[PDB]
């Protein structure tokens, strides 16, 4: 009946959302690809601050290339088969996933570093934090979706499951801690520090003005995924409208932060 | 950043240890006392500390300590009649390098690199690099003479 023509209804809506998604994060591969490339035919390579931003843009664009193989793997057919193929474009994105978390990590602990201890060498604890310890967090967490949730191609999601806890909970703690380290960054410029102008207190100061902006922008969509918003038509629009656009520009956002911080 | 520096080339301890000539030494190689009474080595800390005088100290408790030994390697330098006028034409990553020298020889050993030290005054870089390099320093400690030196020729932190 008329209740055909609101199912047609809503695939054209998620269709413009699909839309807005390849869109976005074609344009966001662009944006960090040309930050890439600016970051590495300058001199200031071989500084320890800008190896890390290196790696952090390295790391988004390996994640949002994964991206356009992993919508190849939503297909029904695909998704219910659990081919071998399948599991492990999952797993490479869960990993990628998760070296952004702990590149944003080495990020804060470089900022709370400087600012306390007055390259090449001191960069490889940061290359282990960001590309090593993930690493054995994914294998563990494939070990556990081998043995206990075999299915899906591990994109499978399920109550009573908490297999990716594995790999979730460590990327809560970082974050707690990146927390911390903001506290004392703040109390740190706002108590001593305070008439300093030292090149370190003014690459300190705007990074923490550049940071205040950033979390906010990015906040927004990991709370939205926990919103169950509901069945208003007008609130689904614009609810999935919004959150594709947030999730999609994620990457050009990242771009403008790390470009910014270069000067 | 001369604080990390020193702590790759000679290393960070945080409770007192004795020292291969059996005095009391702690953090990037700070003497407290030569007495063999540890008592005294651990007060000569509590007054430079101001805190519990306790054999640990925090790793922020090295830098100061640190830091007043730079100072005193600084006036030593400033005495050195060969070693003044290089240092004050050197910018602020160069007289790093100096400096860690002197942690390691002292002052006269460094005043002995005769050419090397005129090399830099005239910023001729890549010919103090091979003056350096022949030496029975370079050859005894060699991985820590190849970062120093590469200070000296680019004027970065870029080997750290
Ligand atoms: C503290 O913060 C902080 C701090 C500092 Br000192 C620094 C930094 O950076 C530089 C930072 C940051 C941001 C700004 N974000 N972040 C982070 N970090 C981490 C670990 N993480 C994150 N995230 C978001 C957050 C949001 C909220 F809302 F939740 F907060 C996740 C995601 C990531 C990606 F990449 F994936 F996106």
């Amino acid at each position: 009946m008329e209740i055909l023509n609101e199912e047609k209804k809503s695939k054209v809506h998620y269709h413009v959302a699909a839309i807005i998604n390849y869109l976005g994060h074609c344009i966001s591969l662009v944006a960090l690809l040309v930050a890439f490339v600016l970051f590495l035919r300058a001199r200031s390579i071989r500084c320890l601050r800008n190896i890390i931003h290196a790696n952090l843009i390295a790391a988004f664009i390996l994640r949002n290339a994964t991206w356009f193989v992993v919508q190849l793997t939503m297909s029904p057919e695909v998704h219910q088969s659990n081919v071998g193929w399948c599991r492990l474009v999952t797993a490479a994105y869960n990993y990628f996933h998760v070296t952004n978390f702990f590149w944003m990590f080495g990020e804060g602990c470089y900022l709370h570093t400087a600012i306390v201890l007055t390259d090449r060498l001191r960069a490889w604890m940061f290359i282990c934090i960001g590309w090593g310890v993930p690493f054995p967090i994914i294998v563990a967490w494939a070990i556990g979706k081998l043995y206990y949730d075999n299915e899906k191609c591990w994109a499978g999601k399920r109550p009573g499951v908490y297999t990716d806890y594995i790999y979730q909970g460590p990327m809560a703690l970082v974050l707690l801690i990146n927390f911390i380290f903001l506290f004392n960054i703040v109390r740190i410029l706002m108590t001593k520090l305070r008439a300093s102008t030292t090149s370190e207190t003014i690459q300190a100061r705007k990074a923490v003005k550049a940071t205040l902006v950033l979390l906010p922008l990015l906040g927004i969509t990991y709370m939205l995924a926990f919103v169950n918003p509901g069945e208003d038509e007008v609130s689904r629009v614009v609810f999935i409208y919004f959150n594709a656009f947030l999730e999609s520009f994620q990457g050009f956002f990242v771009s403008v932060f790390a470009c910014f911080l270069n000067s | 950043n001369i604080f990390e520096m020193l702590r790759i080339d000679e290393g960070l301890r945080l409770k007192i240890y004795k020292d291969t000539e059996g005095y009391y030494t702690i953090g990037i190689g700070h003497l407290l006392t030569k007495s063999p009474s540890l008592s005294v080595a651990k007060s000569e800390l509590d007054k430079a500390i101001g805190r519990n005088s306790n054999g640990v100290i925090t790793k922020d408790e090295a830098e100061k300590l640190f830091n007043q030994d730079v100072d005193a390697a600084v006036r030593g330098i400033l005495r050195n009649a060969k070693l003044k006028p290089v240092y004050d034409s050197l910018d602020a990553v160069r007289r790093s390098a100096l400096i860690n020298m002197v942690f390691q020889m002292g002052e006269t050993g460094v005043a002995g690199f005769t050419n090397s030290l005129r090399m830099l005054q005239q910023k001729r870089w890549d010919e103090a690099a091979v003056n350096l390099a022949k030496s029975r320093w370079y050859n005894q400690t060699p991985n820590r003479a190849k970062r120093v030196i590469a200070t000296f020729r680019t004027g970065t932190w870029d080997a750290y």
